[PDB]
C-alpha cells in the first residue's frame, strides 16, 4: 500500500539517504570499537557493554567474531543485524576457498559484504543495516590489513581507528599517538589501552569491559587470541604505573 | 500477495522505534524467572487465569523444545506458539543432519535469527514476546534470554515480564554461583512471590526444571511440595 | 484376485478373496479387499497393492469433506465419480481395478465399475481382478433378475470360490459385506465354509 | 565400473589409543598411471582424517564440498567436531544425492577431541555409516585388504605394531591389484604426535 | 586427436601442442593454436570436442581476466587451475557438459613454475610432466626415460622434440608442426616452432 | 518484491529523484579530466590525507580495461557497483567481438544503465557522474561524461563534483591547442584547474594518466609535487 | 496510555504501549452480531447455547443457523461477523479432514482449536489483511480427557474452559457461570443444559420459547455432535 | 537380511540379523536394523541401508514433533501411514522394506510397509532377502496371545532361519520387547555364530615393514 509504505530508498531534496544517516546515528550510540595496525600483526579492542554482574561469559568473546582462519571482525551498533552480517561474511570467504583453493584476500571479503549493504540502500523498500564493522586479517598479498565499513557501503582501510561511542575523542587521540610504521604489536597495546582509557568516560577499565583480539604470523599461520583476564589486567596495572611516573 | 516494505525503520535519532514498542509488550506481559544452577537450570513463571472458568492444565507456558531445552516466555501468548514451533523445527532440523541433540547455543542463536527476520522484513511486526532457554549440554546448565530484536544474552539468573527491573535486583542480592537445583526452586518461587499480587497455588504458577536427566515440566504435586517447604 | 459386487432391490453385496502375491509367494493371505469409504459405501481393489490403498485413501478423505460440507450421505454415484477422476487422470501411472457399491436415499443398492484407464458404468452385478475371468461364464449363466439378499450372498461365495479354486493368485478365505439402509453386515468364509465342488476321476 | 575408472585403495586401522588411515598414491585413468602422489587422504582436523577413493573427481569435490561445510560448522559452533558428527555430516552430504551420486566411499578415522578415544567408520556412496572396532577398507581391492586384515588385526596393539599391521595389509593387497597402488602413504594418528610415513612399494 | 605435452623445469615450464583442424579426413587448418592466454604468466591448453573447447577456454579467459581487472593482481597457477577444475566438474553433471582435456601451465613469484593435468572428468593433478591425446601413449615413456628434475630449458627443448621425432616415426596421424612456447619469471616466450 | 515506482513526473514535467541524485554528485569530491593530443588525463580533489587512511583503498580512479579508466563524483558505494558491471561488461565485449570495448561503446552501456534505474520499480537513481576517458583501436582519444539521468556526451575537457563550474570554467579560458601541445603541459593544465578549486593544493590531489597504447599510470606524490612547483 | 504513533490504530502494528488496537477493535467486531453464546462442561457432556434471532418471517429460520458441525464428533458454535464465521468453520473442516487423512485418527479438540488460533495469529503479526471478527467455541469428547470446551477469538489466544461464553453478554455470563462453577461439579447431563439455558436467560432477561435458542451437544454415551430439535428444546425449557 | 515381528498376549517382539552385504561379501558384520521411531514404537527395516536409515529417521523426527505438540504418546497408526505417503509419493525407488510395530493408546499394532507404498496390518510379518524362511517358523509355530517368553523363543528362532538358510543374513539375532509398560531393547539377544580362533601367530615384529619418508608432526 502506497500510505503506508515508509519509502527508505529514495533521495532527500538535499541529495542524502535519510535512513542510511540514521542508521549511522545508530551506531555512535554502541560500544566502542578500536583497531591498531602495527608491523607484528593487527589487534582490535573493544568495549564491553553487557556488564551486567548476573550475565555469564561462556562464549568465545561479545564482540569479536572470526570470519576465517586468518581474519577477524568486530561490530558496532544492532547486535541482531551484526549476526546476520557475520554469518555472510563466512558463507563469502567459504565460498571463495572452495572455488579457489586459497583463502579470500582480506579487501576482497569487506568489497563483498559491502556489495550487499549497498544494494539494501538502493532498491527493496527495506531498512538498510545499522551496523559498521572493523576488520583484521593478513594474507599474501599486502600482508596485516585493518578495514572498516559503514552501512552505506562505502569502506577503506585504515592503520588505525575507531567506530562507536566517542568515535571522534578517538581518532584525534590516534592521530597523535600513532607512529606510522615504527609500531609493534606491544606498543600498539599500550596505545590502544590509553585510548580506551579516556574514551571510555565515567569507567576506570576494570578489565571486564574490554575485550581485546591480536591477530599475528607464527611459523606460516595465522594465529587469532583473545587476550585473557589476566593479560588485560597487566596490561592496564602497566598503563597505571605509566600515567603516575607522568608526574 | 503482501507488502513488501520494512515496517521498522530508523528514527532520526536513531533508533527503531518498532522494537522499542515490541519491548514495552513484553514489559508488561506476565512475570518469568529463570536461575542457572550449579547442576542444573530452573524456568518459573506466573499463570494466573481471571476466572476459575478456566481449565489451568489446557495450555501451558513452560514448554519442551527438546529431550534436553524448556522454553517460558513473558508477554503475548500467540507469538510465543509461533516461536515455540518454529524452535522445535529447527531442533530437528539439526538433529536430522548431525544426528545429535542441538546445543543450547545453536537453538538460540537460529531462534534468534528469525526473530530478526521479523524485525526486519516487509510487511510484518516483530513479535512481542521474549524467550528464556534453558538446556543442558556436555554436561553443563545453560541459560538464555532472547529479545524481540533478535539479539541474546547468556544469564546465571534474570527476570522478565512485570515488575523485571525489582526482580532482578532481587535476584542479584539472592544469587550465589554454587547453588543446587532444589535451592535455586526455592529462590526462582520466591522471586516470583515478590511481586505476585495474591496467593500462590501450584495452578497459579508453573515451573520446569532442567538437569542431566533431560528437561521435564514440574508436575502440580511436586510444585505443592515446594511452596510448602 | 477376484472381486464381485451384485445388486438387489434394497442394497448390494460386495465380495472378494483374500490374496496378495509378489510372484509365486503369497505376501499376504488373510488381506482384506473390501475398503469402506463411507458409512454405506464400500470399494472392491484390485491390482496395485499401493496404487488401490492410495487412491482408496484420497476418495475416502474428499468424499468424508464433501458429505461434512453438504449436510447430507454421500450418493454411490458421486465416491464412483471421485475414483474415476483419479483413475482417468492418473492412468498412465496407476493399475487399479475398483468395484464401488453401496446404498443412498436417492437411488438405493448401487455397483459401478471403474476398470484401468477411469472408465465408469453401472451394472447389475460386476466382477474383476485376475479371477474373474474364469467366472464370467458362471455368472452370465447364474444370474438372475430379483434376487434376494440372501440368495445374492450365496452367489457371490460361490462365484468367488470357483475363481479361487481356479486361479493362482486368489485363495485364502472370501470376505463378503452386505450394504443396506439398516446398515453394514460383514462377513468372513473360511474353511469348510467355503463353497465346494468335486474334482473329477478320469 | 565407475568407481574401477580411476581405481584407488584406502583402509584404517583401530590401535589402543591411536588409529591409522592408509592409502595408495597411483592416479590413472583406466590403464594409463598419470601421477603417483595424489592425494587421498585428507585432514579434517588435529586429529580427524578422511579417506576417500573412487572417481578421482568426486574424492575431490567430496573433499572440498566437505572441508566448506566443516569449516562453517566449527567457526559457528565455536569447537572442534567430534568424529561421529562428521560422519552424520558426510552422510547426509552424500545423501543428498541419493539420485544420481557421488562416486566415492570415505572412510572417516581420528580421536575423539576430547577423551581421545579411537574411532573409525565407513560409508557407501549414498551415505550409509558404518562404525567398527577392528578396520575399515574401500577401494577397488577391498576383498584382499578384508583378507589382509581379517588375518592380521589383533587387538590393543601399540601405534608401533599398528603401523606394521596396517602397512602389511595395504602393500600384499594393492601388490594383488592392477589399478591400484604405486605407493603407500600411512598416517599413525595419536594423542600428542601425527606420524605420516611413505612405504617401499611395488611401482608396476 | 589433438596432442598437448608439457614439461616442468626448476624456474620455467615448456608446452607444445599441434597445430592441426581437422574435420572429417582433411586437415582444414595447419596452424591452429590451441594455447589460450589466461593472464601475463598462465596458459591454457584445451583439446577435445568441437566447440566445447573454444567455449570453456575462453569462458576461463574472460574470468580469470575479470579477476585481474576486479583486484588489481592476476590469479596464481593454482588459483586458476582449481577454479578451472570447479567450473568443468560442476558443469559435469549438468545437461551441457564438456568435453575437454587441459593442461594449465604458469609461473607463480612465490611458488615458482607449475603444470596441472586436467582431463575431461575435472580430476585436477599436478605433474613434473604431462600429455594429452593418443601421442600421450607413445611420447610419456620417453619423457619418464629421460626427464630429471633439474633439467635445463636447453634440454628440454631437446627432449621435446625427441617426443615430437617419435609421433612422427610411429604415430599414424599426420601431425607435421607443432607450437611451442615457454613460462619463467619475465612472461610468455614464443619459441621457434618444431616443424619437420 | 518491492515494485513501487521511486521516480515519477511532478508538474512542469520535472523528475525530482534524478535531480536530487544530481545534487548528491553536486556534494560529492571534485574531478578533472582533459583530452590531450596523445595522452588522456584525470585528477581528482582528495578530501583529505587524515594521516592514517591507506591511499591504496580510497581511489577514485578505476580501470574498466586496459584501454579504457574512468573516474567517479558522488556516492562511493554506487561508483563501485557501476565499475563492477562495467568491467563486467567489457570482457563480455571482448568475448562475444574478440576486440577491446571503445570509450562511446562503454559509455553508452553505463548510461543506458543509469537511464534504467531513473525510469524502472522498486530502485533510486544512482548518485554519480562519471568522466570516462581512453583510446580507441584507431589511437583517438576519447573522454566522457554520464550523468546520474543516464545523458552522456563527448567532451575535451570538463570537470565534475564540487566546484565543476568553476572548474569548467577556467577550462574553458584556459584550453587551447598549445595548451594541449605537450603531455606535460597537458597535466600542468589538469593540476592549475584542480588549484583553482582545492586549496592546499599538491598534496590533496591524485592524477593519473594513459598513454597510447600503455596501461594507466598513477603519478607519484614526488611527480605531482615536481609538477605542482613548476606550475608555481 | 491512550498514544499512538504512525499508523497503529489502523494497521496490526505495536503502538507506544504495544497494544495492537487493530487486534483490540476486532474483539470489539464481535458485539456487532447482537448474540450472545454460552457453552458448559459436564461429568459427561458439553453443551453450546445460543441465541437465534429470526428478524423477519419472511426468512427461512432452517438456514439462520450459528451451530456448525465441524467433524461427526466435533461441533463449534460461531459469535461475531457471520461471514467471518462461515470461512473460519469452513477453514475448520478443512483442518479437521487434513489432520485425519495424514495421522490416520480423528483431530483432537485442542489440536483443532490450537491450528485455527494459529491461523488467527497470522492475520495479527502480518499487515496485509485484518484479522476476522469472529470468536470460535468448540465441543468435543476426549477418547481420554472426556469432555473438552475450548474457545478461540481474533487475536489467536485460546484456552479450555469448564464453562465459557461469547458475545454482547460475555462478561454477565461469565460472571453467573463463575458462581455455579464454585459449588458442585457433579453436572449430570440434564444439569449441563439446564445450566446453560437458566445463564443465558438470566443476563438476556428473558424466557425463551422453544424457537428461541439452538443447542448443541455432545455426551460420553454418544459422542456425535448433535443439535437437539426444537421438541427436545421445549422439554428442557418446560422442565426448568 | 531377516527381519520379523510378532502380536503376543501384551505387546509387540521385534527381531532382526545384523549383516550388510556389499555385493556377494560381508561389509558390517554388526548392523542395527532395528530402528527407533517413538518410545513406544519401533522399526526393522530392510533393502537399501540407506534409505531404511534416512526413512525411519526422517518419520522418527516427524512423529517426534507430532508428539511434542499433541503432548500425548505416537500412535502406531500415524507412524505407520506417514511411511506409506512417502513412500508412495516416490514410487518405488527408496527400497526401504519396513516392520513397523508398537503399543499405544490402543493396544499392539504390527504392520509391514513395502518399498512401493503398501501396508498390511498382520499378527506376524517378515522382510528382507530371509523372509521366506522366517515365514515358515511362523506359519508352523505361531499360537494368537503367546506369553512373552514363548514369543521371544519364536521370533529368536524365526531369525535363526533365515540366518541359517539366507547368505544374504548371519551373525547375531537382535530382539525389542514393547509392551504397555516395559520397552527392552535386547540388542545381541543371541550370538548362533562366532569367528574361529587364530591358530597361527601373524604379528608384524617392529622393522619388518620398509619406509622411504617419514615426518612426524607434534600436536598441542
Ligand atoms: C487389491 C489388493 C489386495 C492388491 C492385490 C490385488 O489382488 N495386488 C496384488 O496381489 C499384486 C499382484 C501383481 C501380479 C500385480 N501384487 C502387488 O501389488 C504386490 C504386493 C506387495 C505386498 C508385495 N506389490 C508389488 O509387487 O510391489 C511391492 C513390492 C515392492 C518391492 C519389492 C517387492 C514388492
Ligand atoms: C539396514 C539394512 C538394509 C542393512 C542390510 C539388510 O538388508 N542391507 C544390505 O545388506 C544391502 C543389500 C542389498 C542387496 C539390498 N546393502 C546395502 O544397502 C549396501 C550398504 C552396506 C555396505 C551396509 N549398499 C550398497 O551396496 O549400495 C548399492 C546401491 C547404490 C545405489 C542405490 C542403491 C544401492
Amino acid at each position: 500500500s502506497r500510505r503506508y509504505d515508509s519509502r527508505t530508498t529514495i533521495f532527500s531534496p538535499e541529495g542524502r539517504l535519510y535512513q542510511v544517516e540514521y542508521a549511522m546515528e545508530a551506531i555512535g550510540h554502541a560500544g566502542t570499537c578500536l583497531g591498531i595496525l602495527a608491523n607484528d600483526g593487527v589487534l582490535l579492542a573493544a568495549e564491553r557493554r553487557n556488564i551486567h554482574k548476573l550475565l555469564d561469559e561462556v562464549f568465545f568473546s561479545e564482540k569479536i567474531y572470526k570470519l576465517n582462519e586468518d581474519m577477524a571482525c568486530s561490530v558496532a551498533g544492532i547486535t541482531s543485524d551484526a549476526n546476520v552480517l557475520t554469518n555472510e561474511l563466512r558463507l563469502i570467504a567459504q565460498r571463495y576457498l572452495l572455488q579457489y583453493q586459497e583463502p579470500i584476500p582480506c579487501e576482497q571479503l569487506v568489497t563483498a559484504l559491502c556489495d550487499i549493504k549497498q544494494a539494501y540502500t538502493q532498491f527493496g523498500g527495506k531498512r538498510p543495516f545499522g551496523v559498521s564493522l572493523l576488520y583484521i586479517g593478513w594474507d599474501k598479498h599486502y600482508g596485516f590489513q585493518l578495514y572498516q565499513s559503514d552501512p552505506s557501503g562505502n569502506y577503506g582501510g585504515w592503520k588505525a581507528t575507531c567506530i562507536g561511542n566517542n568515535s571522534a575523542a578517538a581518532v584525534s587521540m590516534l592521530k597523535q599517538d600513532y607512529k606510522e610504521g615504527e609500531m609493534t604489536l606491544k606498543s600498539a597495546l599500550a596505545l590502544a589501552i590509553k585510548v580506551l582509557n579516556k574514551t571510555m568516560d565515567v569507567s576506570k577499565l576494570s578489565a571486564e569491559k574490554v575485550e581485546i583480539a591480536t591477530l599475528t604470523r607464527e611459523n606460516g599461520k595465522t594465529v587469532i587470541r583473545v587476550l585473557k583476564q589476566k593479560e588485560v589486567e597487566q596490561l592496564i596495572k602497566k598503563h597505571e604505573e605509566e600515567e603516575a611516573k607522568a608526574e | 500477495r503482501g507488502y513488501s516494505f520494512s515496517l521498522t525503520t530508523f528514527s532520526p535519532s536513531g533508533k527503531l522505534v518498532q522494537i522499542e514498542y515490541a519491548l514495552a509488550a513484553v514489559a508488561g506481559g506476565a512475570p518469568s524467572v529463570g536461575i542457572k544452577a550449579a547442576n542444573g537450570v530452573v524456568l518459573a513463571t506466573e499463570k494466573k487465569q481471571k476466572s476459575i472458568l478456566y481449565d489451568e492444565r489446557s495450555v501451558h507456558k513452560v514448554e519442551p523444545i527438546t529431550k534436553h531445552i524448556g522454553l517460558v516466555y513473558s508477554g503475548m501468548g500467540p507469538d510465543y506458539r509461533v516461536l515455540v514451533h518454529r524452535a522445535r523445527k529447527l531442533a530437528q532440523q539439526y538433529y536430522l543432519v548431525y544426528q545429535e541433540p542441538i546445543p543450547t547455543a545453536q537453538l538460540v542463536q537460529r531462534v534468534a535469527s528469525v526473530m530478526q527476520e521479523y524485525t526486519q522484513s516487509g510487511g510484518v511486526r516483530p513479535f512481542g514476546v521474549s524467550l528464556l532457554i534453558c538446556g543442558w549440554n556436555e554436561g553443563r546448565p545453560y541459560l538464555f534470554q532472547s529479545d524481540p530484536s533478535g539479539a541474546y544474552f547468556a544469564w546465571k539468573a534474570t527476570a522478565m515480564g512485570k515488575n523485571y527491573v525489582n526482580g532482578k535486583t532481587f535476584l542479584e542480592k539472592r544469587y550465589n554461583e554454587d547453588l543446587e537445583l532444589e535451592d535455586a526452586i526455592h529462590t526462582a518461587i520466591l522471586t516470583l512471590k515478590e511481586s505476585f499480587e495474591g496467593q500462590m497455588t501450584e495452578d497459579n504458577i508453573e515451573v520446569g526444571i532442567c538437569n542431566e536427566a533431560g528437561f521435564r515440566r514440574l508436575t502440580p504435586t511436586e510444585v505443592k511440595d515446594y511452596l510448602a517447604a | 484376485t477376484t472381486i464381485m459386487a451384485v445388486q438387489f432391490d434394497g442394497g448390494v453385496v460386495l465380495g472378494a478373496d483374500s490374496r496378495t502375491t509378489t510372484g509365486s509367494y503369497i505376501a499376504n493371505r488373510v488381506t482384506d479387499k473390501l475398503t469402506p469409504i463411507h458409512d454405506r459405501i464400500f470399494c472392491c481393489r484390485s491390482g496395485s497393492a499401493a496404487d488401490t490403498q492410495a487412491v482408496a485413501d484420497a476418495v475416502t478423505y474428499q468424499l468424508g469433506f464433501h458429505s461434512i460440507e453438504l449436510n447430507e450421505p454421500p450418493l454411490v454415484h458421486t465416491a464412483a465419480s471421485l475414483f474415476k477422476e483419479m483413475c482417468y487422470r492418473y492412468r498412465e501411472d496407476l493399475m487399479a481395478g475398483i468395484i464401488i457399491a453401496g446404498w443412498d436415499p436417492q437411488e438405493g443398492g448401487q455397483v459401478y465399475s471403474v476398470p484401468m484407464g477411469g472408465m465408469m458404468v453401472r451394472q447389475s452385478f460386476a466382477i474383476g481382478g485376475s479371477g474373474s475371468s474364469y467366472i464370467y461364464g458362471y455368472v452370465d449363466a447364474t444370474y438372475r433378475e430379483g434376487m434376494t439378499k440372501e440368495e445374492c450372498l450365496q452367489f457371490t461365495a460361490n462365484a468367488l470360490a470357483l475363481a479361487m479354486e481356479r486361479d493362482g493368485s486368489s485363495g485364502g478365505v472370501i470376505r463378503l459385506a452386505a450394504i443396506a439402509e439398516s446398515g453394514v453386515e460383514r462377513q468372513v468364509l473360511l474353511g469348510d465354509q467355503i463353497p465346494k465342488f468335486a474334482v473329477a476321476t478320469l | 565400473s565407475i568407481m574401477s575408472y580411476n581405481g584407488g585403495a584406502v583402509m584404517a586401522m583401530k590401535g589402543k589409543n591411536c588409529v591409522a588411515i592408509a592409502a595408495d598414491r597411483r592416479f590413472g585413468i583406466q590403464a594409463q598411471m598419470v601421477t603417483t602422489d595424489f592425494q587421498k587422504i585428507f585432514p579434517m582436523g588435529d586429529r580427524l582424517y578422511i579417506g576417500l577413493a573412487g572417481l578421482a573427481t568426486d574424492v575431490q569435490t567430496v573433499a572440498q564440498r566437505l572441508k566448506f561445510r566443516l569449516n562453517l560448522y566449527e567457526l559457528k559452533e565455536g569447537r572442534q567436531i567430534k568424529p561421529y558428527t562428521l560422519m552424520s555430516m558426510v552422510a547426509n552430504l552424500l545423501y543428498e544425492k541419493r539420485f544420481g551420486p557421488y562416486y566415492t566411499e570415505p572412510v572417516i578415522a581420528g580421536l575423539d577431541p576430547k577423551t581421545f578415544k579411537p574411532f573409525i567408520c565407513s560409508l557407501d556412496l549414498i551415505g550409509c555409516p558404518m562404525v567398527t572396532d577392528d578396520f575399515v577398507v574401500s577401494g577397488t581391492c577391498a576383498e584382499q585388504m578384508y583378507g589382509m586384515c581379517e588375518s592380521l588385526w589383533e587387538p590393543n596393539m601399540d601405534p608401533d605394531h599398528l603401523f606394521e599391521t596396517i602397512s602389511q595389509a595395504m602393500l600384499n593387497a594393492v601388490d594383488r591389484d592392477a589399478v591400484s597402488g604405486m605407493g603407500v602413504i600411512v598416517h599413525i594418528i595419536e594423542k600428542d604426535k601425527i606420524t605420516t610415513r611413505t612405504l617401499k612399494a611395488r611401482m608396476d | 586427436m589433438e596432442y598437448l605435452i608439457g614439461i616442468q623445469g626448476p624456474d620455467y615450464v615448456l608446452v607444445a601442442s599441434d597445430r592441426v583442424a581437422a574435420s572429417n579426413i582433411v586437415q582444414m587448418k595447419d596452424d591452429h593454436d590451441k594455447m589460450f592466454k589466461m593472464s601475463e604468466k598462465i596458459l591454457l591448453l584445451c583439446v577435445g570436442e568441437a566447440g566445447d573447447t573454444v567455449q570453456f577456454a575462453e569462458y576461463i579467459q574472460k574470468n580469470v581476466q575479470l579477476y585481474k581487472m576486479r583486484n588489481g593482481y592476476e590469479l596464481s597457477p593454482t588459483a586458476a587451475a582449481n577454479f578451472t577444475r570447479r567450473n568443468l566438474a560442476d558443469c559435469l553433471r549438468s545437461r551441457t557438459p564438456y568435453h575437454v582435456n587441459l593442461l594449465l601451465a604458469g609461473y607463480d613469484e612465490h611458488e615458482g613454475p607449475a603444470l596441472y593435468y586436467m582431463d575431461y572428468l575435472a580430476a585436477l593433478a599436478k605433474a613434473p610432466f604431462a600429455a594429452h591425446g593418443y601421442g600421450a601413449f607413445l611420447t610419456l615413456s620417453i619423457l619418464d626415460r629421460y626427464y630429471t628434475p633439474t633439467i635445463s630449458r636447453e634440454r628440454a627443448v631437446e627432449l621435446l622434440r625427441k617426443c615430437l621425432e617419435e609421433l612422427q616415426k610411429r604415430f599414424i596421424l599426420n601431425l607435421p608442426t607443432f607450437s611451442v612456447r615457454i613460462i619463467d619469471k619475465n612472461g610468455i616466450h614464443d619459441l621457434d616452432n618444431i616443424s619437420f | 518484491s518491492y515494485d513501487r515506482a521511486i521516480t515519477v513526473f511532478s508538474p512542469d514535467g520535472h523528475l525530482f529523484q534524478v535531480e536530487y541524485a544530481q545534487e548528491a554528485v553536486k556534494k560529492g569530491s571534485t574531478a578533472v579530466g582533459v583530452r590531450g593530443r596523445d595522452i588522456v588525463v584525470l585528477g581528482v580533489e582528495k578530501k583529505s590525507v587524515a594521516k592514517l587512511q591507506d591511499e591504496r583503498t580510497v581511489r577514485k580512479i578505476c580501470a574498466l580495461d586496459d584501454n579504457v579508466c574512468m573516474a567517479f563524483a558522488g556516492l562511493t558505494a554506487d561508483a563501485r557497483i557501476v565499475i563492477n558491471r562495467a568491467r563486467v561488461e567489457c570482457q563480455s565485449h571482448r568475448l562475444t567481438v574478440e576486440d577491446p570495448v571503445t570509450v562511446e561503446y562503454i559509455t553508452r552501456y553505463i548510461a543506458s544503465l543509469k537511464q534504467r534505474y531513473t525510469q524502472s520499480n522498486g530502485r533510486r537513481p544512482f548518485g554519480i557522474s562519471a568522466l570516462i576517458v581512453g583510446f580507441d583501436f584507431d589511437g583517438t582519444p576519447r573522454l566522457y561524461q554520464t550523468d546520474p539521468s543516464g545523458t552522456y556526451h563527448a567532451w575535451k575537457a570538463n570537470a565534475i563534483g564540487r566546484g565543476a563550474k568553476s572548474v569548467r570554467e577556467f577550462l574553458e579560458k584556459n584550453y587551447t591547442d598549445e595548451a594541449i601541445e605537450t603531455d606535460d603541459l597537458t597535466i600542468k593544465l589538469v593540476i592549475k584547474a584542480l588549484l583553482e578549486v582545492v586549496q592546499s593544493g599538491g598534496k590533496n590531489i591524485e592524477l593519473a594518466v594513459m598513454r597510447r597504447d600503455q596501461s594507466l599510470k598513477i603519478l607519484n606524490p614526488e611527480e605531482i609535487e615536481k609538477y605542482v612547483a613548476e606550475i608555481e | 496510555r491512550g498514544s499512538s504513533a504512525g499508523f497503529d490504530r489502523h494497521i496490526t502494528i505495536f503502538s507506544p504501549e504495544g497494544r495492537l488496537y487493530q487486534v483490540e477493535y476486532a474483539f470489539k467486531a464481535i458485539n456487532q452480531g447482537g448474540l450472545t453464546s454460552v457453552a458448559v462442561r459436564g461429568k459427561d457432556c458439553a453443551v453450546i447455547v445460543t441465541q437465534k434471532k429470526v428478524p423477519d418471517k419472511l426468512l427461512d429460520s432452517s438456514t439462520v443457523t450459528h451451530l456448525f458441525k465441524i467433524t461427526e464428533n466435533i461441533g463449534c458454535v460461531m459469535t461475531g461477523m457471520t461471514a467471518d464465521s462461515r470461512s473460519q468453520v469452513q477453514r475448520a473442516r478443512y483442518e479437521a479432514a487434513n489432520w485425519k487423512y495424514k495421522y490416520g485418527y480423528e483431530i483432537p479438540v485442542d489440536m483443532l482449536c490450537k491450528r485455527i488460533a494459529d491461523i488467527s495469529q497470522v492475520y495479527t503479526q502480518n499487515a496485509e489483511m485484518r484479522p476476522l471478527g469472529c470468536c470460535m467455541i468448540l465441543i468435543g469428547i476426549d477418547e481420554e480427557q472426556g469432555p473438552q470446551v475450548y474457545k478461540c477469538d481474533p487475536a489467536g489466544y485460546y484456552c479450555g474452559f469448564k464453562a465459557t461464553a461469547a458475545g454482547v453478554k460475555q462478561t454477565e455470563s461469565t460472571s453467573f457461570l463463575e458462581k455455579k462453577v464454585k459449588k458442585k461439579f457433579d453436572w449430570t447431563f440434564e444439569q449441563t443444559v439446564e445450566t446453560a439455558i437458566t445463564c443465558l436467560s438470566t443476563v438476556l432477561s428473558i424466557d425463551f420459547k422453544p424457537s428461541e435458542i439452538e443447542v448443541g451437544v455432545v455426551t460420553v454415551e454418544n459422542p456425535k455432535f448433535r443439535i437437539l430439535t426444537e421438541a427436545e428444546i421445549d422439554a428442557h425449557l418446560v422442565a426448568l | 537380511t531377516t527381519i520379523a515381528g510378532v502380536v503376543y498376549k501384551d505387546g509387540i517382539v521385534l527381531g532382526a540379523d545384523t549383516r550388510a552385504t556389499e555385493g556377494m561379501v560381508v561389509a558390517d558384520k554388526n548392523c542395527s536394523k532395528i530402528h527407533f521411531i517413538s518410545p513406544n514404537i519401533y522399526c526393522c527395516g530392510a533393502g537399501t541401508a540407506a534409505d531404511t536409515d534416512m526413512t525411519t529417521q526422517l518419520i522418527s523426527s516427524n512423529l517426534e514433533l507430532h508428539s511434542l505438540s499433541t503432548g500425548r504418546l505416537p500412535r502406531v497408526v500415524t507412524a505407520n501411514r506417514m511411511l506409506k505417503q512417502m513412500l508412495f509419493r516416490y514410487q518405488g525407488y527408496i527400497g526401504a522394506a519396513l516392520v513397523l510395530g508398537g503399543v499405544d493408546v490402543t493396544g499392539p499394532h504390527l504392520y509391514s510397509i513395502y518399498p512401493h507404498g503398501s501396508t498390511d496390518k498382520l499378527p506376524y510379518v517378515t522382510m528382507g532377502s530371509g523372509s521366506l524362511a522366517a515365514m515358515a517358523v511362523f506359519e508352523d509355530k505361531f499360537r494368537p496371545d503367546m506369553e512373552e517368553e514363548e514369543a521371544k523363543n519364536l521370533v529368536s528362532e524365526a531369525i535363526a532361519a533365515g540366518i541359517f538358510n539366507d547368505l544374504g543374513s548371519g551373525s547375531n539375532i537382535d530382539l525389542c520387547v514393547i509392551s504397555k509398560n516395559k520397552l527392552d531393547f535386547l540388542r545381541p539377544y543371541t550370538v548362533p555364530n562366532k569367528k574361529g580362533t587364530r591358530l597361527g601367530r601373524y604379528r608384524c615384529e617392529k622393522g619388518t615393514t620398509a619406509v622411504l619418508t617419514e615426518k612426524i608432526t607434534p600436536l598441542e
